Order: structure tokens, then sequence, then C-alpha cells
RNA sequence: CAUCUAUAAUUUUGAAUAAAAAUUUUGCCGUUGCUAUGGC
């Protein structure tokens, strides 16, 4: 169940990083960072 | 002991304060402030203390809350009643002690003491809604459940301070006794869309002015408890409200952009409309730039019978008379132009030139809203406020046919929800106190930014002579 | 949260009969043509005159009800 | 020299048509309002035009889109504030992305067409 | 049940003018939008609470 | 609302523990000291 939820935003946020990640000329570390953090400071909150 | 010697005594007591007052100020005036005193009933703007504060030197405060999001305060004053001299308070311990309450998204209700200007309010109570008043039945029939369940909105205490209605989401309606600060009646909204937006009293009566969300404005009196009159007209959903002591109510309805002026009465809606024309704004610039259009319509009030101001989503401040369907006089972005978002943020890429490229410059600033607007009525000085954390002070042209700048008071910080306005003092030299709620979001939804550093609190200006 | 609402309009003089004659507003929620004699009642009260002083006549209601 | 990676981006008067039309549309529930929204009508094929906002941090996650638009012949537009394309779209958050769906059955049809040619100008 | 802002219409004939197709909307005195419900609701309620009441 | 009780300061014995007569900034966290403030 909660592992479903977290499983299905991890899916959303990386769904995001690939769209960064293939229509910018380069990417950005940082900001896959910014994104990692988001997700783990969730999967904190459970 | 007669009802006639009586009022005789009262008003001899008023005229020796009258003369001893006409002693101080000589160490004629008595005809003149008896005549400024009677007709503020009517008459156009008259109060004038335009060039009389002084406020660069305004003593500047803020206070915090205990809770996230206040979205609305209310002050109230008893006055000496000039019709019948006891006073406006009700309770001989209130002896005229200005109230101020505050209702924040938090299902949160609290009653202030500000009487001094210069310590903080005073907590004198608070009262919280729960979901422990959900309506079991959906009917809405009954919506009579005595407590908030959802999103308290604003606030406003009856000007006779002896109680104070509250509406938000919930389609509701609650009045509470002002000194308990105890829930006595329920008025549902009936209506499935009817979230309650603002309200506002008609000024020294009972009568109650809910603005709201299904298009509408209805109208209570509150000490008999009844829904007098639902007026209807508008397009999209109606946003502010506010009104003086005749029976006219002017509210700003958002997206459709009109500016209403509900006269009861006689059952007639005045209806303006903005829409500056920006090709004629950069030609006429050019006949020597960034021109926003009028998005939709947010915060209005009204100085006088005759004259008001209307606060835009892009700046425009505008007064408005009845007489001229366009607003009279208009100014621009004044609230400043929101900051340029950061180039790194907005790229999402490591070529710092293919960042400031993405940012193209000009094309991508933005405005500051108007969140809070307002005025002391028939005075000549209104108050502007967005969440620049800077609230703007202006003045009337006395020719009522422009207004111009007064000052800024750089004490707020993030979003400021609600003006309100207090006076003390004697008559020749008025202390002011605004009050400001000012919270981290918007009103109504968040939809902003997360703006630098701001607290849900009370920002208190002191201003002097 | 329903009372009766009353409104006057076109208040006129009349020197000649010695009175004052309108035309009456009575908004009504959920209600039916608020009766006579209370009409009567409350403008009296209104205009500090006498009750059975005041007249009303000829109303009608409007389709779909309330005023 | 570029042009930048969000050209078009519309004029002020073109802001305030496609913001009132995005509001009765919410209103009549003829609009998929959400970044995934709009790119799962595109493919299902039910789209009648698609607005979005150039000022998103950052601005890929909404510029894959316009790939599948210029495929499947359909205009796009960036509007230049996610803020106020939310206060106009009527929900509680930023949106960044929102598509007015077909059907002929709408009480803004003509509103709707007359907008959307007024885009297929602009390009 | 639907009335054009102020009066009460049945009259499905009406050729509204653009003012009213904004202003379209359920009526103040109908229970679809409004106060106390129907009669059928009301004698359907009042049998479920007199059958549960015996 | 007013009254009455108690809390909070006085009148008196009084150094008063004491006995006596009447009256009337915060949900969390961090920075700052002779109140200001920062983050969630």
């Amino acid at each position: 169940k909660n592992k479903g939820r977290i499983s299905r935003y991890l899916a959303n946020k990386c769904s995001m990083a690939s769209r960064i990640d293939n229509y910018s000329e380069e990417p950005s570390n940082v900001f896959g960072s910014v994104l990692k953090k988001q997700v783990e400071q969730r999967l904190e909150f459970y | 002991e007669n009802p006639a010697d009586k009022r005789r005594r009262l008003a001899k007591q008023y005229l020796e304060n009258l003369k001893s007052e006409a002693n101080d100020i000589l160490t004629d005036i008595i005809a003149s402030r008896l005549k400024e005193d009677v007709a503020e009933q009517q008459g156009r703007v008259f109060r004038y203390f335009g060039d009389k504060l002084l406020i660069s030197e305004a003593k500047q405060s803020f206070t915090r809350v205990g809770e996230n999001n206040l979205t609305c305060i209310s002050c109230f004053q008893p006055v000496l009643n000039k019709y019948t001299f006891e006073e406006s308070s009700n309770g001989d311990k209130n002896k005229g002690r200005l109230f101020a309450y505050t209702v924040s998204k938090d299902l949160q209700l609290t009653k202030y003491d500000i009487t001094d200007f210069s310590k903080r309010p005073k907590k004198l109570k608070y009262a919280k809604g729960g979901a422990k008043y959900i309506p079991t039945s959906k009917h809405e029939y009954e919506n009579t459940t005595e407590g908030h369940y959802d999103e308290i909105l604003t606030v406003a205490a009856s000007p006779d301070g002896k109680y104070v209605v509250t509406g938000g989401r919930d389609r509701k309606l609650i009045v509470w006794s002002t000194e308990s600060l105890s829930p006595v009646k329920v008025i549902p909204t009936k209506d499935r869309r009817g979230e309650v937006l603002s309200l506002a009293f008609r000024k020294n009566s009972d009568q109650l002015y809910a603005s709201c969300a299904d298009f509408k404005i209805r109208t209570y009196s509150i000490n008999q408890f009844s829904q007098l009159e639902i007026l209807y007209g508008h397009h999209d959903i109606v946003e502010d409200i506010s009104a003086l002591a005749m029976e006219r109510c002017v509210t700003v309805g958002a997206r459709d952009r009109t500016a209403m002026l509900w006269k009861i009465p006689d059952e007639t809606r005045l209806t303006f409309r903005g829409g500056d024309e920006p090709q004629k704004l950069l030609r006429r610039w050019m006949k020597e730039p960034l021109f926003f259009c009028e998005g939709s319509i947010d915060v209005v009030s009204m100085v006088d019978d005759f004259h008001f101001i209307t606060g835009s989503d892009n700046g425009n401040i505008c007064l408005w008379s009845l007489a001229k369907k366009k607003p009279i006089f208009t100014e621009r972005i004044a609230h400043g132009i929101l900051p340029e978002p950061s180039f790194n943020d907005i790229s999402g890429e490591t070529d710092e030139e293919l960042r400031k490229r993405q940012l193209q410059g000009k094309k991508l600033l933005q405005p500051f809203w108007i969140t809070s607007l307002y005025a002391i009525p028939y005075s000549n000085v209104f108050i502007s406020g967005s969440w620049s954390g800077s609230l703007k002070v202006w003045k009337i042209s006395d020719n009522l046919r422009s207004f111009e700048l007064l000052g800024e008071l750089s004490g707020a910080k993030g979003v400021v929800t609600k003006i309100q306005v207090v006076e003390s003092g004697k008559h020749g030299k008025e202390k002011f106190r605004i009050l400001a709620s000012i919270a981290k979001e918007h009103r109504l939804g968040r939809w902003i930014a997360n703006v630098s550093g701001a607290r849900n609190g009370i920002y208190s200006a002191v201003i002097d002579q | 949260s329903d009372a009766v609402t009353i409104r006057t309009r076109k208040v006129i003089s009349n020197p000649l009969l010695a009175r004052k004659q309108f035309v009456v507003d009575v908004l009504h929620p959920n209600r039916a043509n608020v009766s006579k004699d209370e009409l009567r009642e409350k403008l009296a009260e209104v205009y500090k005159a006498e009750k059975d002083a005041v007249s009303v006549f000829g109303f009608r209601t409007q389709f779909g009800g309330g005023k | 020299a570029p042009n930048p990676k969000a050209f078009p981006l519309a004029d002020a008067a073109l802001t305030q048509q496609i913001l009132d039309v995005v509001q009765q549309a919410a209103n009549l529930r003829q609009l998929k309002k959400g970044a995934n929204e709009a790119t799962k009508t595109l493919n299902r094929g039910i789209s009648e035009f698609i607005i979005m906002a150039a000022d998103c941090e950052p601005i890929e996650i909404l510029l894959h889109l316009p790939l599948l638009c210029e495929d499947k012949n359909v205009p796009y537009v960036f509007v230049p504030s996610r803020v106020a394309l939310g206060r106009a779209c009527g929900v509680s958050r930023p949106v960044i992305a929102a598509s007015i769906t077909t059907n002929d059955a709408s009480a803004i049809k003509t509103q709707i067409y007359a907008v959307k040619d007024k885009i297929e100008t602009l390009l | 049940h639907i009335a054009v802002g102020k009066q009460i219409v049945n009259i499905p004939s009406f050729m509204v003018r653009l003012d009213s197709e904004k202003h379209i909307d359920f009526a103040p005195t109908s229970p679809f939008g409004g106060a106390r419900p129907g009669r059928v609701a009301r004698r359907n309620a009042a049998r479920k609470a007199e059958a549960s009441g015996e």
C-alpha cells in the first residue's frame, strides 16, 4: 500500500527528470538532487 | 428624571465640554465643529487630515500569532454617539474599549483588546472550529451545526459591538456574542456553490452584506436573524464588498471585471467597467512602457457617497465617481513589478547564457497584485497593501479628480490580507492606529510562489497628528 | 431567517387631501402576500401616523413569488 | 539570435482572451487541467487546443508537450504566469498546463473557435 | 426549478440574451437549488421515520 | 449586564511567614539583550 504510494510518487518524479534530461541541451545534476531530496523528505514524512 | 431633561442635561455636559475645549484651543469654532460633526451623516468627504499625518516616523511594530494564515481581521470602535450621548459601547466595563477580531484558516477565531496604542493587542479570548461539526446529513436544509469545519474566510463585528459574524467556504454565517466569543446563531446560506467570500455591515446599523460566490449578494438583518434581500446580477464570482451608512453597497465581481454599486432601497445597480487600452497607452507614451491588462478585480472600498477606490489584479488602483462610467483617474503598477524569476531555476540547465535567454527579459516581468485596499470613511487618505511587504499610503487630491502617493511603510512582510483603522485621542490631534493582518498566503488559495521569510501576524502602525 | 421587508417609492405629498401617496414594495421570501392588515400596521408605524389612518389597496404578486 | 525555447508567447490582450475562455471552460467541465492531463488528452485525440505557462521552474517539464502538438496538428500557447493561469482555471495551486477538449455540445463553442483561430494566426 | 436570476421561468421558449446566458442557474426556491426537499422525499422520509418509530 | 467569590496592588499590625478592614508577542525551532527577531 505505502509501497505502491511511494513507488507511484517516484514514478512521477522520474518522469519529470526524464523530461528535463532529454529535452535540454545538457542536464542538471543539482536539479536532479533537488528532486531526490524532495522525494526523500516525503519518504521521511513516512 | 424625565427623558426630555435627561437629554437636555446630557447635551449640556457635551456643551460645556465643547466650550472648555474652545477655551483650551484659544489658549464660531463651536458652530464649525458642530456643523462638521452633524453633517458627517451626509455629503462628500470632509475629514481633511491628508497632510496632517506624520508618516515617516510612524511607530511600526509586528506581532506573531500562534497559528498560520490569518485570512481576515476587523476592528470595532465604540464612539461617543451624537444622537444619544451615552456611548456606542454596550457594557459599562467596556467604557469605550477598542476591539480587534482575527480569523485564520486554521478555523481560528480570536478577540484581542487594542485599547492601548503603545502596547500590543492582548489576546482576550480565542475559539477554534473543528471537524467535529461536520453535519452528518447532507440535505443542507440543516447546515445548523454550530461550529466551523472548513476554511473561515472573513469576519466583521456589528458596529453596535454586541455580535461578530464570520463566514467561510462552509456556506454558513456564524454570529457570536462578543465578550464570551460564544456562538449564538448559525445562518445557513442554503446553496451548493454558496461559499461566503466577504462580509460588511452597513455603518452604525444592523444590516449585514454577505458577498457570496453564488454570483450574489445576500443581505441580512442581524438582531432580527433574518435574510432581508438576495440581490442578483454579477456574472462570475463576487469578491469584494464594502459599504457606509446609506443603504448602498459596493462589490467588485472579479473575472468579468465589473464594479457594481447597489442602491438597495430603489433596487438599482450602477455598473462600472475598466478596460485600459494598451495600444493607446503605448502610443500616448510615444507622444513624449509595460502596460498590464485588468485581468480581474479584487478589492474595493468607498471613501464617500460619490467616489471610491478599486484595486485590480495588475497593479491598477482606480478612483471612480458615480457619474462617469470610466474611472475618473487611474494609477498603474503602483505596488511595483514582481521580481524576475531566477535564471538557474527557470532554465534547469548549465549554460548561464541559456538561462538568461530563457528568462527572455521583459516579456516575463509581472506586477504585484492588489491584496488589501481600504479607506477611512469620508477622509482623503487611503491605504493599499500587497505582498511587497510595504503598505502604501495615498492622499486623494482635494479636487476629488486624482490621488497621489503620500508615503510608504515597510513594516509588512508577506501577504497583506486585511487593513483596518482605529482613531483615538482628542479631535484636534487624532492618533491613528492602522492594523494589518498579514499572512504567508493569499486569502483564497495558496497560489503564491512562496514569498521569502514571512510571518502570520499583525502589523500595527501608530501614527500621530 | 425570513421576514417581510417594506419599502416606499415615489413618495408624493398631497396637501389637497392632506395625505401622502406612493407605491409600496413588499419583499416576502417564504410567504404569500403578507396580509393587508399587517401592512397597514407596519406602514403606520413607519410613517408615525395612525393605523387605520394609513390605507392600502391593489396588490399584485409577481410570477414566481417573493415580491 | 536563436528564438528561445518558449516562443511563441502571447501579448496581454491575447492573454486575456485565453484566460477568460479557460475560466468559462473550467466552469463548464470541458477542460482537463494538469500537465499529465494535457499529455493524455493529446494522446486520446480529444483536445481542442493547449494552453501552458512559461514561468514554471524549470520550463522543460512542459516544454516536452508541443512536440506532440506539432505532430498531431493542435495549437499551443505560452501564457506568462502559472499563478495567473491557476487563479483563472479555478484550483488551489499554480497550474502550468491545461487542455481544452473537443465537444461541439459546448455553450462556449464560437468563443473557443474564434480564440483558437486567433492562436493559429499567432503562429 | 431553473430561473433567470430574478423571475422564475416555466416557458421553454425563452430566447435568452447574452446577459441571461450567463445568469441562468438553479432557482432559489426549488429543492434542486435551495431550501427544503420536495413532497416525495418528504413522504419517503416520513414513512421511514414512522416505520422506525413503530 | 450588574452583583457576589477568588486570583492580581494597595489601608492597617508589619521585617514579614503571618494574621486583618476596603478598593481596581509563538505551533515548533533558532538569534538578541538592554524587547527584537530568523526557519519550517
